[PDB]
């Protein structure tokens, strides 16, 4: 996996290859690892994918319980949720997890939970094997407050190197574009990301 | 394997199983398990087959040579020697060799023990391989020095029918010899399954399986 | 050390025309070492015959088990179990011990009391069953059986050929096997008639 | 094995070899990896072949129930959610990758599961051992909107590259079809490409060959009047 | 502990188990008995690990013992035998498994027959007229199967035993000092004092 | 012993009527880096010809000075260099499978595994294969690697046995070659869009070509797969 | 680390005749699950009415025939054209295996021609150079499956004549050439069907006093 | 092998060795001789791994008498062990040593008196009065520690012998088959047939 | 048992004269790879104890919820929660060390090194370290990882024992502190040019100072450096 979130000033947008491997294998190229757990708040998934399932699973269903009793949890708390899932079995599990939400009060934030459990709110992350060869570009590239369209061109483009690179990442480059508007779900082909 | 050689007053007799095994799985029915190295002089095999066959035709060679020589037989305290030195070199290299070199000489009829770590022993029974237990048990209680002819190469057949019954790894036939100062002589390949059956019925022996 | 070959054994059997055969070897023993010649590898339950290699003291604990259970059977449904019922049965017991199993390669014969049709099948030891219309085979000589009885078997066999037939297969893959052997049963299965017959082979 | 999956204009069809190994040895020629979940929900199994029979009994039992309890048909989803929570749970232990389709009241489906737990969607899949050779061909000739026949064709096709290509794979190919508003047609032995020639002799023995020691009759009977 | 053996005759039933117990490099007792009277007619000899074979044996006495004042009956050797391997084939199983082999020899008094059970530590069970365990049967099953008959008087049964512990003795590297050798028949148990 | 470093993925081939054809991409990867996007896994041997290596780059490149340094030496003292004793594709295979063979019974492995894809003197079709253990074998389609799972099996229906080489066409072969790396590039995760593809044909000789790309590749149906499961949105 | 040895899989098969032999393989070569040939011949033609078949590791199979057809022709060299007897080649292929001793040919070898005597033979090797002359042996991968057919069908083990019931054997009756090619073909569809390695194609060569012939048969290709 | 034991009495040396030879399961010989003649008045007996000990001591016999003919000389036994300790000393550093331990018993003709050394596969030589290889010396030097005095005959020097064999026969759990023993002393080297 | 996967580097401290300073880098490893670069490694405890913490950062955080809590439940039915009855830094501690040793006796260990740091009641220093292993030691100085190799030298040639508190100032304690870390930075390869630093006080209190840098850094000699050994261009 290459994957990664991003805030900008109307919201926030999720960004993920979708090619699985088992081995050299790819057992998946069109795979989506951009998962909802809640209306507004949405996860990318690195590692097993088996335990991240199993994860996402368990938050959707804390969250869903949290809204019946509660109302909308914000991004921070889908997180926590996240964390201590990862935390608490952290020596059977092999996930690393981006959380990334809207709200109208937070507006676009993001969460990077990476092996160990351990929570980092950032105002953008990456993560996967394809990450490493992304960490120059992306933070030369990234400015904060940006547009719609420059912040899909930078997912878009920092994505592109990322699968260029890595052979663990391939495929489609899947976005979830999170803003008060709605949500909106984009898809790019390899025949326009590579000649970039 | 089975083997067995014993010294008696008639010279030495040489029994031998034919099985061959390739972990469970029995390979050859019929495996000649004896070398004539010379009219004068056998040799056993129990072990590495390969082992066995290529270092005791190798002693053929060396006892063939110290003939030309020497314009005379070969003791077979001097061949079991030159065999023992062989396994010497190959020290600690994992060879798998146990060997019985009989024959008649000289001092009479001789029998001598040697294996792959070098051991070189003189004596008048001897068994090896994974039935010698089965072997030795028949043979301790029967043994004399007094023994026929007829009823040696009889101790000698029925001791290892014991074993290939006992021991899943020895069976096929049975190979007999007999040496004497004239020279060995072939008493020739007893299948193990006709000879168990008449054994049981001749003998009373084998009273548990049923026939 | 593998305890699917510390005591050694086989297990055969075969459909014929409105009949089946199972057979098996009487070997039990420790390695290289033989114990006993009279260990008998093929249980009957009512009309539904079982035949177990392995590991003997399972082969033993799963007669055991079986008894039990069909007797009880029997007792509610007021009814003897039938080959097809018993083999789920067997499938369902040996699954239970998934992670704990036993060393066993189980074989089921018999005719349907109902129907009148001939039934065999084999097991893996965790429950797999195998359902095969020809012939099914088990034990540390499995591979020889396998060879014999895809060449030896033709289908609808009358009883006293496929006597025969299956005794060949049994004897001659027994000899290749040094696990097996020291004497041989075979059973002959008709509708409302059982015949044993122990075999005359080599007993090394 | 090989097992496929292909999805097509009004339903699903999915596929499977017949062949079932211990080591290098056929243990079964013809054995039956199509299973049924519940009537219009089948899976075919790859891998420890116990294991994929036991997980779909299980959850097939399971599934049944529920659809009694919610006066419901049971949907694909309710399978694939308790197939993978199951396999989860036992953490790769239970050694059972599925393929899962069927149709429901809410469309057609095709899923695939593997023993971890992870569950993949597409329009085309396979697992197994012959895997690789039939993923070749699904990629070579899948296409979009394709008819009944079709799909039938293309997953018959990629389990042949794994019966001839696969030596974990071989014999016969079985064939489940899934459409919308239709009974399931399962289509045991669909192709039967390896018929065994006949042989040169025959080897019937003359009776009285075999050496035997003792008869006896044994009594199956039970415990008799009188 | 080493060597048990046993034969079954005509009209009894005869153990030998070696004397030696052994502690490091150091033979600590040379007399030491490696049995258990189960029942009246019933005898237990056995083989294995230090500590679990004498406890082992000691828990089956109890529970024949038991078994026997609850019914005022004496089990037959069959069943004994039968309590036995399922214990050992539970226990095989277990987290720390009993590591012990054992050998039943007892009179049926109902059949009038003398029975000899070979049972190993995994609850495999055996009836023969002849058995042993460990390396025991590699020297002696050969003798055993050349001389044994079925309608051997105890002293004949005793005489065969003699030739299989001199085998033992000269073929062993083993020192094992000796065998008490027990008999079982119609009147019950008795120890032969002098072999 | 060693481990290899910088590696290539599948070498594919298949005969046909009048010759054979050969394809290998261009990539050359670190480990799940793909690191070198300018590699040539094609080695031409004169104009009959044709080397594909897979495995170590750099023990690929020693190689490749073999082949060069034995058409050197082939030319030495022979005025039929160039015409009757020229390399055939037969010498060059058993040459490299002598050295293969030999490396590997010195535990010290040319850690690669070739196809020696030509024509012979008299029209022949060659086409054998070679790894680093010293294993050979010939079939009408071979392939290393991940092409021996996914590319034999398409190219084995086209040719299934040695009847159907000369029912099929260059034009055939060609394009059942390209199909199969396009599957390979979808599908193995060491592979490049990027490959070369050499035809040797009895009649037309030698035709190299560099820089081919996969081409018509289906993508669009991922808009459609959302989540893993029970995920609508 | 690197592992010098492979299995190519195969299976081969030899049977001594009254007044010939035959050798026959089959010709399918594997790694692991994959086909690598459905044609690849095993069994070779190495001159002086021999043949000849290496069968596990092909490498070394491979290299193990290639040195003693190179020892037939050296033999001619160095004695005159004299013609190499069966048991000398037998013998020779003895040393070539032992000189690997301590790094072997990983594989199970069979020759098959006629004895100076005109008579049939077969002979067998373990990878490091045990030998034995026989009437009948299998090697390979499916060994196991037809050694124990070949023992009841061609020396009529276990197999008594019906009435005496057990007490009068079989006699040991001598073979033809196509009643022993059947039992090989036989032998081959039998071992196809039950073991993943075997399969595609069996090629037989038979050796009599008119020279070495063969024959070709399909087998399933699954 | 297993067991050589060695004592220094007035006006001899005598050794004790072992007659048993075991390979596997099975004891092949009880009657082996563990003991080599160097010269007329010098005995070596020798324990260790199989074939490396008889090769070993045949190799020193050899050197010894090839002496012996050169210089027309016997060497004193303090000479041969020293000579026997370097090649030992040199062995354990060799590719593949020879894993021998050796008892040296000469009767030196010069002094007039009887000298016994020991010396194991690293080249540890050490002169004494009584010694032993192996675990032997574990069960026997508490009996030597108090019955041995330096004024012992040739008769007291065996009587306390026997007691230490007698000793290992009840303590140690292999049979070694007994001991040859041999007497060193002015007038060369005979072997006691009764023992 | 666990691995710790991303990490905090050294945690310093000294005494002094009327209190206490303690720092520590605002960075979180990954292995080789510097992944975060805003970390507060010092977590504040009421206005009288800082305590800094090393090693595994999810752990860390973990760590720092006990705190929080263990303040919301001191003030539970406590009308002196801000006066006689407020957490102590010898309080603070004593439950981490409880909670440390119990953990390594489970063996799940909080894969840390702590380091409490403040002032008592009655204006005494308090200055105590705490391991993944429950050791405990007090002294003048302490130092985590490679702080106690590197700084704890500099930090005892200003307080050598006991008796050289009372002289130490803290413009001389702070001074030598920041100079620790600018070594550290120059010499430890899991170190930031970013840091904390925090002091406590019983006069003026907690003064916690964010974003410091490592400043007047001597690098200029570099440029005269040329080669290994021989080279002089
Ligand atoms: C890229 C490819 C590699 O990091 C991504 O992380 C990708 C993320 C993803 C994939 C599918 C759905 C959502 C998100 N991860 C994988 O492709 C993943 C690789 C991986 C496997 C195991 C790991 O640690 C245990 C870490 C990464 N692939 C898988 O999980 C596949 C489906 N299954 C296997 O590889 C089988 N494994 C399971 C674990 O045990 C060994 C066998
Ligand atoms: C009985 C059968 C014990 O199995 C005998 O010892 C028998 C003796 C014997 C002597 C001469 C001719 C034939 C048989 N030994 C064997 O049959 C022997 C058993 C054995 C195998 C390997 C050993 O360690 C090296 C020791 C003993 N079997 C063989 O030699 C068989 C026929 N061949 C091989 O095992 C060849 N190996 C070589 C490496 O490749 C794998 C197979
Ligand atoms: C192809 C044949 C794999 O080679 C298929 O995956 C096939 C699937 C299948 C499904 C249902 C019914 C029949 C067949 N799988 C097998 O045939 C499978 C092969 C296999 C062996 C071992 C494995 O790892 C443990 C995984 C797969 N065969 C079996 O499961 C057979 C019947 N049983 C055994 O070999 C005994 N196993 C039980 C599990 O533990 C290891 C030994
Ligand atoms: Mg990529
Ligand atoms: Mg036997
Ligand atoms: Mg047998
Ligand atoms: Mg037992
Ligand atoms: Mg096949």
């Amino acid at each position: 996996t290459s994957i990664m979130a991003v805030t900008f000033k109307d919201g926030v947008i999720l960004g993920a290859d979708s090619r699985t491997t088992t081995g050299a294998y790819i057992a998946n190229r069109v795979t989506d690892k951009l998962t909802r757990v809640h209306d507004k708040i949405w996860c990318c998934r690195s590692g097993s994918a088996a335990d991240t399932q199993a994860i996402a699973d368990i938050v959707q269903y804390h969250l869903e319980l949290y809204t019946s009793q509660y109302g909308t949890p914000s991004t921070e708390t889908a997180a926590s949720v996240f964390k201590e899932l990862c935390y608490e079995n952290k020596d059977n599990l092999t996930a690393g997890i981006i959380v990334a939400g809207y709200d109208d009060k937070n507006k676009g934030e993001v969460y990077t939970i990476p092996l160990g459990g351990s929570v980092h709110k950032l105002p953008y992350a990456i993560a996967g094997s394809g990450s490493t060869f992304i960490y120059g570009y992306c933070d030369k590239n990234f400015r904060e407050n940006m547009s719609k369209e420059e912040t899909v061109d930078f997912i878009k483009h920092s994505l592109s190197q990322a699968i260029k690179w890595d052979g663990s990442s391939g495929g489609v480059i899947r976005m979830v574009v999170l803003t008060a508007a709605g949500v909106e779900r984009l898809i790019f082909y390899p025949d326009e990301y590579e000649q970039l | 394997t089975t083997t067995l050689a014993f010294k008696f007053q008639h010279g030495v007799i040489v029994a031998v199983d034919s099985r061959a095994t390739a972990g469970s799985y029995i390979s050859s029915l019929r495996m000649n398990k004896v070398i004539e190295i010379n009219p004068y002089l056998l040799g056993t095999m129990s072990g590495c087959a390969a082992d066995c066959q290529y270092w005791e035709r190798l002693l053929a060679k060396e006892c063939r040579l110290y003939y030309l020589r020497n314009g005379e037989r070969i003791s077979v305290s001097a061949a079991s020697k030159l065999l023992s030195n062989m396994m010497l070199q190959y020290r600690g290299m994992g060879l798998s060799m146990g060997s019985m070199i009989c024959g008649w000489d000289k001092k009479g009829p001789g029998l001598y023990y040697v294996d792959d770590n070098g051991t070189r022993l003189s004596g008048q029974m001897f068994s090896t391989g994974s039935g010698n237990t089965y072997a030795y048990g028949v043979l301790d209680s029967n043994y004399k020095w007094d023994l026929s002819v007829e009823d040696a190469l009889y101790l000698g057949k029925r001791s290892i029918l014991a074993a290939a019954h006992r021991d899943a790894y020895s069976g096929g036939s049975v190979n007999l010899y007999h040496v004497t100062e004239d020279g060995w002589i072939y008493h020739g390949n007893h299948d193990v399954g006709e000879l168990f059956w008449k054994v049981k019925e001749e003998e009373g022996s084998f009273n548990n399986v049923i026939g | 050390s593998d305890p699917s070959s510390i005591n050694g054994g086989i297990v055969v059997a075969m459909t014929g025309k409105d009949c089946v055969a199972i057979a098996c070897d009487l070997r039990l023993g420790s390695q290289s070492l033989g114990v006993s010649n009279k260990f008998e590898k093929i249980f009957h339950y009512g009309h539904v015959f079982l035949g177990i290699t392995g590991l003997a003291t399972d082969v033993t604990t799963l007669n055991e088990m079986f008894r039990y259970k069909t007797n009880l059977y029997k007792l509610k449904e007021e009814r003897a179990i039938e080959p097809e019922t018993f083999t789920q049965l067997v499938s369902s017991s040996l699954y239970e011990r998934r992670f704990g199993p036993y060393f066993v390669g189980p074989v089921v014969a018999g005719i349907n009391s109902k129907s009148g049709k001939p039934f065999i099948a084999g097991f893996d030891l965790i429950g797999c069953i195998d359902e095969a219309k020809d012939f099914i085979v088990s034990g540390t000589a499995s591979d020889q059986l396998f060879g014999m009885c895809e060449s030896l078997y033709e289908p609808n066999l009358e009883p006293e050929d496929l006597f025969e037939t299956i005794s060949q297969a049994l004897l001659n893959a027994a000899d290749r096997d040094a696990l097996s052997g020291w004497g041989a049963v075979v059973y002959i299965i008709k509708k409302d008639e059982v015949v044993k017959r122990y075999l005359k082979m080599r007993q090394d | 094995t090989t097992i496929v999956g292909v999805k097509f204009n009004n339903g699903v069809v999915i596929a499977a070899d017949t062949r079932s190994t211990q080591g290098p040895i056929v243990a079964d020629k013809n054995c039956a990896k199509l299973h049924r979940i519940s009537p219009k929900i089948w899976c075919a199994g790859a891998g420890t072949a116990a294991d994929t029979e036991a997980v779909t009994q299980l959850i097939g039992s399971n599934i049944e129930l529920h659809s009694l309890y919610t006066s419901r048909e049971p949907r694909v989803v309710s399978a694939l959610q308790m197939l993978k929570q199951h396999l989860f749970k036992y953490q790769g232990h239970i050694g059972a990758y599925l393929i899962v389709a069927g149709v429901d009241p809410t469309g057609s489906h095709l899923f695939s599961i593997h023993a971890h737990g992870s569950t993949d969607v597409g329009y085309y899949l396979s697992l197994g051992s012959g895997s690789l050779a039939a993923m070749a061909v699904l990629e070579s000739h899948w296409k979009q909107d394709l008819t009944k026949e079709e799909a039938i064709k293309l997953a018959s096709d990629a389990i042949q590259a794994g019966i001839w290509n696969d030596l974990g794979s071989g014999s016969n190919v079985d064939v489940c079809v899934m459409e919308i508003g239709k009974d399931a047609e399962y289509l045991r032995n669909y192709l039967t490409p390896n018929v065994r020639e006949e042989k040169q002799k025959s080897y019937k023995f003359p009776r009285g060959t075999t050496a035997v020691l003792k008869e006896s009759i044994v009594n199956i009977c039970d415990i008799q009047e009188e | 502990m080493d060597i048990i053996l046993g034969i079954r005759v005509q009209d009894s039933v005869i153990l030998a188990s070696s004397k030696a117990v052994t502690r490091g490099i150091s033979v600590l007792k040379d007399s030491d008995d490696k049995t258990r009277q189960l029942s009246p007619h019933t005898l237990m000899s056995f083989a294995g690990e230090a500590g679990d074979t004498v406890q082992f044996a000691e828990y089956i006495q109890a529970n024949i013992q038991l078994y026997s004042i609850r019914e005022d009956y004496e089990l037959s050797p069959q069943a004994v035998s039968s309590f036995v391997r399922q214990e050992l084939a539970k226990s095989i199983r277990s987290r720390r498994p009993y590591q012990v082999n054992v050998l039943i020899g007892g009179y049926d008094k109902k059949k009038n027959k003398p029975e000899l059970y070979q049972i190993d530590y995994l609850g495999t069970k055996v009836e023969l007229p002849y058995g042993a365990h460990g390396y025991s049967g590699f020297y002696t099953f050969s003798l055993l199967d050349h001389h044994y008959r079925p309608d051997m008087t105890t002293e004949e049964g005793l005489d065969l035993l003699k030739l299989c512990v001199q085998e033992l003795e000269k073929r062993m590297p083993m020192d094992f000092k000796g065998v008490i050798v027990k008999i079982v028949d119609k009147d019950g148990i008795r120890q032969v004092d002098d072999f | 012993t060693q481990q290899p470093i910088v590696t290539g993925t599948s070498v594919i081939s298949m005969k046909y009527d009048n010759g054979v054809i050969i394809a290998a991409d261009n990539l050359g990867s670190y480990g799940s880096l793909l690191r070198f996007n300018g590699v040539e896994r094609l080695i031409p041997v004169g104009d009959n010809t044709v080397v594909g290596i897979s495995g170590d780059i750099s023990d690929m490149q020693h190689i490749e000075r073999l082949l060069k340094d034995l058409v050197t030496e082939n030319a030495y003292d022979n005025p039929l260099a160039d015409a009757e004793e020229a390399l055939e594709p037969s010498y060059i295979f058993e040459y490299l499978a002598t050295v293969m063979y030999q490396r590997r019974s010195k535990m010290n492995p040319l850690w690669n595994a070739i196809i020696v894809a030509g024509v012979q003197s008299n029209g022949d079709q060659f086409l054998r294969y070679v790894n680093l253990l010293g294993v050979t074998y010939s079939s009408p389609t071979l392939a290393t690697g991940f092409g021996a799972h996914m590319a034999n099996p398409l190219l084995r229906k086209v040719v299934d046995r040695e009847s159907d080489i000369p029912k099929t066409t260059v034009q055939v072969a060609e394009e059942a070659i390209v199909n199969a790396m396009r599957v390979l590039y979808y599908r193995d995760a060491r592979s490049s869009r990027n490959f070369s593809l050499a035809i040797i044909d009895k009649n037309t000789g030698l035709t190299f070509k560099k820089n081919l790309q996969v081409e018509n590749m289906k993508w669009d149906f991922a808009k459609d797969i959302k989540g893993y499961g029970t995920q609508k949105i | 680390q690197f592992n010098p040895y492979g299995d190519n899989g195969g299976t081969i098969l030899g049977i001594a005749g009254e007044d010939f032999a035959v050798l026959a393989g089959d010709t399918r070569n594997i790694t692991d699950y994959s086909i690598n040939s459905r044609y690849e011949p095993k069994v070779f033609d190495c001159g002086d009415n021999i043949v000849m078949s290496a069968n596990g590791f092909a490498a070394d199979g491979d290299a193990l025939v290639k040195r003693f057809k190179n020892s037939v022709k050296w033999y001619h060299f160095d004695h005159n054209d004299k013609k190499l007897s069966i048991n000398s080649a037998a013998r020779n292929i003895q040393h070539l295996l032992y000189s690997r001793r301590f790094f072997p040919y990983y594989v199970y070898n069979i020759i098959a021609g006629l004895d100076e005597d005109g008579k049939g033979a077969v002979y067998s090797f373990d990878p490091v150079g045990s030998y034995q002359r026989e009437q009948c042996r299998a090697g390979g991968a499916a060994a196991s499956l037809i050694m124990p057919f070949l023992d009841n069908q061609v020396n009529f083990k276990n197999q008594y004549e019906p009435g005496t019931n057990g007490k009068v054997k079989k006699p040991l009756k001598y073979l033809s050439v196509e009643e022993v090619i059947k039992l090989v073909r036989d032998s081959f569809t039998s071992a196809t069907e039950r073991h993943i390695q075997v399969g595609d194609g069996l090629e037989i060569l038979i050796v009599t006093k008119d020279g070495v012939r063969k024959e070709f048969y399909e087998l399933k290709r699954d």
